[PDB]
C-alpha cells in the first residue's frame, strides 16, 4: 500500500517502460479492486514530473464502458457512475501485453465449481 | 444444303478438340455442363422432378 | 406467324398422365407438340420442313 | 546456443530497424502495418513495413550483420538528408560484451527483455519532431574490431554454392568510412554540439546488449532545413 | 467538466469495503443438463467422415418428414367439412388437379430464384482457375411457385408477397384459382408444433462472439482484456450484480485468420493468446467454446469440437476430463439445458448462408430477425443445405423439440424478439460480433431478459 | 517421434491442411452449381445433384473437382484422420 505500491509503479514505470495496470497492483499486493483504484488515484497525486499518460475509464448507468480519449468533451456527464485511472502509460501508445496470472488467491469472485487433479 | 457445322468449324478455327461444348466455349465464350447418355435418360423418365426434365430440356 | 423454336415430344396415352402439362410448364416460352408415336413425330418433322421450305439444314 | 541465439538477434534487429524507420517518416506511415508475425514471433506489436523490396532489403542487411557480429561490437543506423548529405540523426546498438558461447535463458524472459528495450525505444522516438515527406533517407554503419572488406574478389574464386556466393557478395557490399564522416565539419559560426540520449537495453543471459541515441540538435544555417516539418 | 474533477468526485470517496479477499463470494452455480447426458445430435464420427454423396437421402427425409408434419396440421386445422366463405373446402392431392372456382388446399415445396450474390460469384471465380463467367450464366423470377411432385402452381396474392421464402420450403397452401394459370392464397399453413419443455434467483448467462484474434489487430486483446475484467468484477466493482453471471459462452469466431496463406505460427500465437485469456478467466467463470466459420474446425455446419490440443500446456488441469464443468468444447450447434432452460445456440452459418442470395421475392435486423423466425416456423435450422451442411452419414437439423432461447451469433446487428408459434414461446437471439461493434449480451435465466453490456476501445 | 511428442504443431498442421482441402472443395462445387444454374435454373437441393451428374471434359473444373474429390477420399487423408484422433485422445 503506502510506500509500497508507489515503489511498485515507479519500478515498472521507468526501470522497465512498461505500462502499470492496477490489476498489476491487485496481483502484486493481494488487495481488492478498489483499493488498488484508490492507490492509482494517490500515485496519480503528490507527482511533479509528469512523465506518464494515466489512462481511464467511465463506467455508465447502462454498463457502457468506455476508454476517455478526448479528455476535453465526455458525453453524458450524468450518467458516469464511476471513473478510475485505468492504466499508467509512459507513451503515446498503450499496447499492453497480457501473460499467465497466478491468481492464487486474489480473486474476489470465484466460481462455484472447485478444480480436481487426477 | 446439308451442312456438318462440327466439320465447318474444323476448317474455320484451329481449335483441339471441335466438340460442341469445346467449339462453344472457344467461340462463344459460354461453358456448358455435359452429361452422358445414361445420366440424360436417367432424367428423361417420367415420374421425375419438374426439374430434371426442365434441365434436359 | 410461327415461333422460330419448338420442341416435338412422344408421349403415348398409356404413360403417365399430366407430363404434358409439366413439360409446358416447364417450357412455358418454346411451344411443345406431343405425338402418340415417333411415326407421327417423323410426319411432323417432314411437315414442318415443307411449311418452312428452308434452304439449309 | 547460437542456433536461438541468432533467432533472437534477428527478430531484435527487424524490430529496431522497423521501427525507426517507421516513426522517423524515412517510408510513409500508410505501408507500415502493426503486426506480430513477421516469419518470427515479434516482442509485442511492432509496426513492419509491407514492401517486397524493403523487406528483402532489410533481411540481408540484417543477415550481413548477423554474420560478420564476431567482429562487429557496434551497428548503428544513420539519419542522412537528402537535401545534403549529412547525418541529422544516429541510433546505435552497442553490441560490446555480448556473450558469444557456441554451448537456458528460454523465450519468454529474451522477449520480455526485448519488449522492455523496444518500448525505451518507442518512447524515446514518439518525443522526437515529425519528419516531413520524401526528405530523409537512412544508412547502416557498422564499427568493426579486425576485419578487412572488400579483398575477397582478388583471387578470381569461382562460386560453386549458394553459400559461398552470399559470402563472396557480403565480404564486398561495404565500403570502409570514418569515424564521424556525415557530421558537418565544425565551421566555428555557432558549432553544431551532438546531443546524446542514453536508453535501456537488454540484459538476458546471453544477450547483454547496450542502446544509444545522437542527433545534432543545432545547426549553422542549411542544415536541418524542410526536413522537421518547421515548429511542429 | 475537467477529468480532474471527475476523478476526485469518484475515486477519493471510494466505498473500500467488502472486498476483504480472504473469503471471496461463490459465483451462481449454473449446471448444464445436457452436459453427461450425452446423445447429442449434432455429434459425427470422424472414421464415417463424409463421402461427398448421400445427400438426395436426406433430401428424401426432409421432403417426407416435412410433408407428413405439413399434412398433419393441415387436417387438424382444414378438416372435413370446413367451409370457407365462398363455398367448402376440398382436400386436393395433386398441385394440378385445382380446376376450378372452388375453395381447396394442397400441401408441397416452395420453388424461387435465389441468385448468388455478385460479391460471392467474383470470390469463388478467382479462386477456381477456369471458373466461367458465372454472372453471364445467371444472365429471372420474382414469382413465388408450388411444387407436389405433379407440377407446378403459380402463386399470387398479397398474403404470400410479405412472407419470406427459400426453395424446397414445404407447406399447405389454401386459396382459390385465379382466371389464368396461378393459384390465389388466402391462408397458408405451416408443420405442427414441436413439444416444448415446460419453463423453470437463478443466474445470468454472458453470450460473446466475434473475437476474431489475430496478429495484426491489437484492439481486440484490450477488448478481451476489458471483458475479462468487467466478468471477474474488477471494472464495475458491484460484486452482488457481477456474481449473478454464472457462466460464460463464446459463441464462435474466435480466431480470424485466412486459410488459404496461413501458417502455424501465427495460428499457434493467436491461440496462445486465447489459451492466455482462458487461463486467466476460468478460475473466476466456467467458459463455454463453440467452433466458428474462420476457426479451425470442419466447413460443414456440424463442426465438431474443437480439438484437447491447440491450447496452452496450462490447461492440462482443465482438460483433465473430470473437470469439464469449468471448461466445456462444444459443438457449432448445440442445446444447452441451462438450469431447465433449453438454448438452442448457433454460430450463425444457417442464417449467414440464406443471407448471401439474392431472392426477388422478399440487409437489416428486422430482415435477420424475421429470418430466424422463419427458420423456428420451418422447424429445420439448416434451409439452404447444399449451402450449409455436407454429407451427412444416416438429419439432426430437422428439429424435434422447440427451445426456449435461439441464439445465431455472428451477426452484423444486436437484436432480440420473443414470438409464439402455436402456443408456444420462444426466445430469438441475434448475438453481434466483438471485433466491431465490441458488446456484450447479458441473458437472465430467470425472466428470459436480455440486456446487453458495451465496451469501448 | 519429435513431432509427435509436441501435440500442437502436429494437430495444427493437420488441421490447416484438412480446412484448406475443404475450403478448395467447397469453392468447386459452388462454382459448378452456378454454372448448373443455367440448365437446372434451381438453387436447392436437386440442383447440386444435377451440377455434380456433370462430366465435361473440355472443362478444368471438372478435372480439379475430380482430383479434389479423390484427395479427400485417399488413404493419405484417412491415415491423417486416425493420426488426428490418436493425438486427441488424451
Ligand atoms: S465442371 Fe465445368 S462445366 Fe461441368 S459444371 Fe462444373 S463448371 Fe460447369
Amino acid at each position: 500500500m503506502d510506500q509500497k505500491a508507489s515503489y511498485f509503479i515507479n519500478e515498472k514505470l521507468f526501470t522497465e517502460v512498461k505500462p502499470v495496470l492496477f490489476t498489476d497492483l491487485i496481483h502484486h499486493l493481494k488487495i481488492g479492486p478498489s483499493m488498488a483504484k484508490k492507490l492509482m488515484f494517490d500515485y496519480y497525486k503528490q507527482t511533479t514530473n509528469a512523465k506518464y499518460n494515466c489512462v481511464v475509464i467511465c463506467c455508465y448507468k447502462d454498463q457502457t464502458i468506455k476508454i476517455i480519449h478526448d479528455l476535453s468533451n465526455i458525453p453524458q456527464q450524468d450518467s458516469i457512475i464511476d471513473c478510475f485511472i485505468y492504466a499508467f502509460n509512459p507513451m503515446d501508445s498503450f499496447i499492453p501485453y497480457y501473460d499467465i496470472i497466478d491468481q492464487k488467491d486474489c480473486l474476489t469472485i470465484k466460481n462455484s465449481y472447485e478444480l480436481k487433479v487426477s | 444444303h446439308m451442312i456438318n457445322i462440327w466439320r465447318a468449324l474444323r476448317s474455320d478455327v484451329n481449335l483441339t478438340q471441335y466438340t460442341i461444348e469445346s467449339a462453344a466455349f472457344n467461340i462463344l465464350h459460354k461453358r456448358l455442363p455435359h452429361f452422358s447418355f445414361e445420366s440424360l435418360t436417367n432424367m428423361w423418365n417420367a415420374k421425375k422432378s419438374t426439374t430434371e426434365l426442365k434441365t434436359v430440356l | 406467324d410461327i415461333a422460330y423454336e419448338g420442341i416435338m415430344i412422344v408421349h403415348k396415352a398409356s404413360e403417365d398422365s399430366t407430363f404434358p402439362t409439366k413439360i409446358q410448364h416447364c417450357i412455358n416460352e418454346i411451344p411443345v407438340m406431343f405425338y402418340e408415336s415417333e411415326f407421327e413425330m417423323f410426319e411432323a418433322l417432314t411437315d414442318l420442313v415443307l411449311l418452312l421450305d428452308p434452304d439449309i439444314l | 546456443m547460437n542456433r536461438w541465439v541468432e533467432k533472437w538477434l534477428r527478430v531484435y534487429l527487424k524490430c529496431y530497424i522497423n521501427l525507426i524507420l517507421f516513426y522517423r517518416n524515412v517510408y510513409p506511415p500508410q505501408s507500415f502495418d502493426y503486426t506480430t508475425y513477421q516469419s518470427f514471433n515479434l516482442p509485442q506489436f511492432v509496426p513492419i513495413n509491407r514492401h517486397p523490396a524493403l523487406i528483402d532489403y532489410i533481411e540481408e542487411l540484417i543477415l550481413d550483420v548477423l554474420s560478420k557480429l564476431t567482429h562487429v561490437y557496434r551497428f548503428s543506423i544513420c539519419i542522412i538528408n537528402k537535401k545534403n548529405d549529412l547525418c541529422i540523426e544516429k541510433y546505435v546498438l552497442d553490441f560490446s560484451e555480448l556473450q558469444h558461447v557456441d554451448k537456458i535463458i528460454t523465450e519468454t524472459e529474451v522477449f520480455d527483455e526485448f519488449r522492455s528495450s523496444l518500448n525505451s525505444l518507442i518512447m524515446h522516438l514518439e518525443k522526437l519532431p515529425k519528419v516531413n515527406d520524401d526528405t530523409i533517407t537512412f544508412e547502416a554503419v557498422i564499427n568493426a574490431i579486425e576485419l578487412e572488406l572488400g579483398h575477397k574478389l582478388d583471387r578470381n574464386r569461382r562460386v560453386d554454392s549458394l553459400e559461398e556466393k552470399a559470402e563472396i557478395e557480403r565480404d564486398s557490399n561495404w565500403v570502409k568510412c570514418q569515424e564521424d564522416e556525415n557530421l558537418p565539419d565544425n565551421n566555428g559560426f555557432q558549432p553544431p554540439k551532438i546531443k546524446l540520449t542514453s536508453l535501456v537495453g537488454s540484459d538476458v543471459g546471453p544477450l547483454i546488449i547496450h542502446q544509444f541515441s545522437e542527433k545534432l540538435i543545432s545547426g549553422d544555417d542549411k542544415i536541418l532545413n524542410g526536413v522537421y516539418s518547421q515548429y511542429e | 467538466l475537467h477529468m480532474d474533477a471527475l476523478l476526485t468526485k469518484f475515486n477519493e470517496d471510494r466505498s473500500l469495503q467488502d472486498e476483504n479477499l480472504s473469503q471471496p463470494r461463490t459465483r451462481v452455480r449454473i449446471v448444464d443438463d445436457n452436459l453427461y447426458n450425452k446423445s447429442n445430435p449434432f455429434q459425427l464420427c470422424y472414421k464415417k467422415r463424409d463421402y461427398g454423396s448421400q445427400y438426395y437421402h436426406i433430401y428424401q427425409y426432409r421432403l417426407k418428414t416435412f410433408r407428413e408434419r405439413v399434412l398433419k396440421e393441415c387436417d387438424k386445422r382444414w378438416d372435413a367439412g370446413f367451409t370457407l366463405n365462398g363455398q367448402l373446402v376440398l382436400k386436393k392431392d395433386k398441385v394440378l388437379d385445382i380446376q376450378g372456382n372452388q375453395p381447396c388446399w394442397c400441401v408441397g415445396s416452395i420453388y424461387c430464384e435465389m441468385k448468388y450474390k455478385p460479391n460471392v460469384l467474383d470470390e469463388v471465380i478467382n479462386d477456381t482457375y477456369g471458373a466461367p463467367d458465372l454472372t453471364k450464366s445467371y444472365t429471372g423470377s420474382d414469382e413465388i411457385m408450388l411444387e407436389d411432385e405433379s407440377g407446378r402452381v403459380l402463386l399470387v396474392g398479397d398474403f404470400i408477397r410479405s412472407t419470406p421464402f427459400i426453395t424446397g420450403v414445404v407447406v399447405g397452401i389454401l386459396g382459390m384459382e385465379a382466371e389464368a394459370g396461378t393459384f390465389q392464397v388466402l391462408d397458408i399453413c405451416y408443420p405442427t408444433p414441436l413439444p416444448q419443455n415446460p419453463f423453470p434467483t437463478r443466474g445470468k448467462i454472458a453470450l460473446v462472439s466475434g473475437l476474431n484474434l489475430n496478429n495484426t489487430s491489437p484492439d481486440r486483446l484490450l477488448r478481451l482484456e476489458i471483458l475479462r475484467e468487467f466478468l471477474m468484477g474488477r471494472i464495475n466493482n458491484k460484486i452482488d450484480d457481477i456474481s449473478l453471471i454464472g457462466r460464460l459462452l463464446i459463441c464462435g469466431n474466435s480466431v480470424d485468420f485466412d486459410i488459404k496463406s496461413v501458417n502455424k505460427d501465427e495460428l499457434m500465437i493467436s491461440l496462445t493468446e486465447f489459451s492466455k485469456f482462458l487461463h486467466n478467466i476460468l478460475p473466476s467463470i466456467s467458459v463455454d467454446i463453440m467452433p466458428g466459420t474462420n476457426d479451425p474446425s470442419d466447413k460443414s455446419l456440424p463442426q465438431q469440437p474443437f480439438h484437447k490440443s491447440l491450447f496452452d500446456k496450462s490447461l492440462e488441469s482443465y482438460f483433465n476430463g473430470s473437470n469439464k464443468e469449468i471448461l466445456n468444447l462444444v459443438t457449432n450447434p448445440y442445446e444447452f439445458s441451462y438450469n431447465g432452460v433449453d438454448v438452442l445456440a448457433v454460430s450463425g452459418k444457417n442464417i449467414n448462408d440464406i443471407c448471401k442470395y439474392v431472392i426477388p421475392s422478399n440487409d437489416d435486423i428486422e430482415h435477420r430477425l424475421d429470418l430466424m423466425e422463419c427458420t423456428m416456423k420451418w422447424q429445420n435450422i439448416a434451409p439452404t443445405a447444399p449451402d450449409t451442411l455436407w454429407c451427412y452419414p444416416y438429419d439432426p437439423f430437422v428439429l424435434d423439440k422447440w427451445p426456449h432461447v435461439y441464439i445465431v451469433a455472428n451477426q452484423p446487428y444486436f437484436g432480440t424478439r420473443v414470438v409464439e408459434i402455436g402456443g408456444k414461446n420462444i426466445k430469438i437471439i441475434s448475438v453481434p460480433e466483438f471485433s466491431s461493434t465490441g458488446m456484450i449480451i447479458l441473458l437472465d435465466l430467470e425472466t428470459l431478459e436480455a440486456e446487453t453490456v458495451k465496451i469501448d476501445i | 517421434d519429435d513431432c509427435l511428442e509436441k501435440r500442437s504443431t502436429t494437430t495444427l498442421s493437420f488441421l490447416i491442411k484438412k480446412l484448406k482441402r475443404q475450403k478448395e472443395y467447397q469453392t468447386l462445387k459452388t462454382v459448378c452449381r452456378t454454372c448448373s444454374y443455367r440448365y437446372t435454373s434451381d438453387a436447392g437441393i436437386e440442383n447440386d445433384h444435377i451440377a455434380s451428374k456433370c462430366n465435361s471434359y473440355d472443362c478444368p473444373v471438372f478435372y480439379s473437382r475430380v482430383k479434389a474429390e479423390r484427395y479427400l477420399r485417399d488413404n493419405q487423408s484417412v491415415q491423417r484422420e486416425e493420426a488426428l484422433i490418436s493425438l486427441n485422445d488424451w
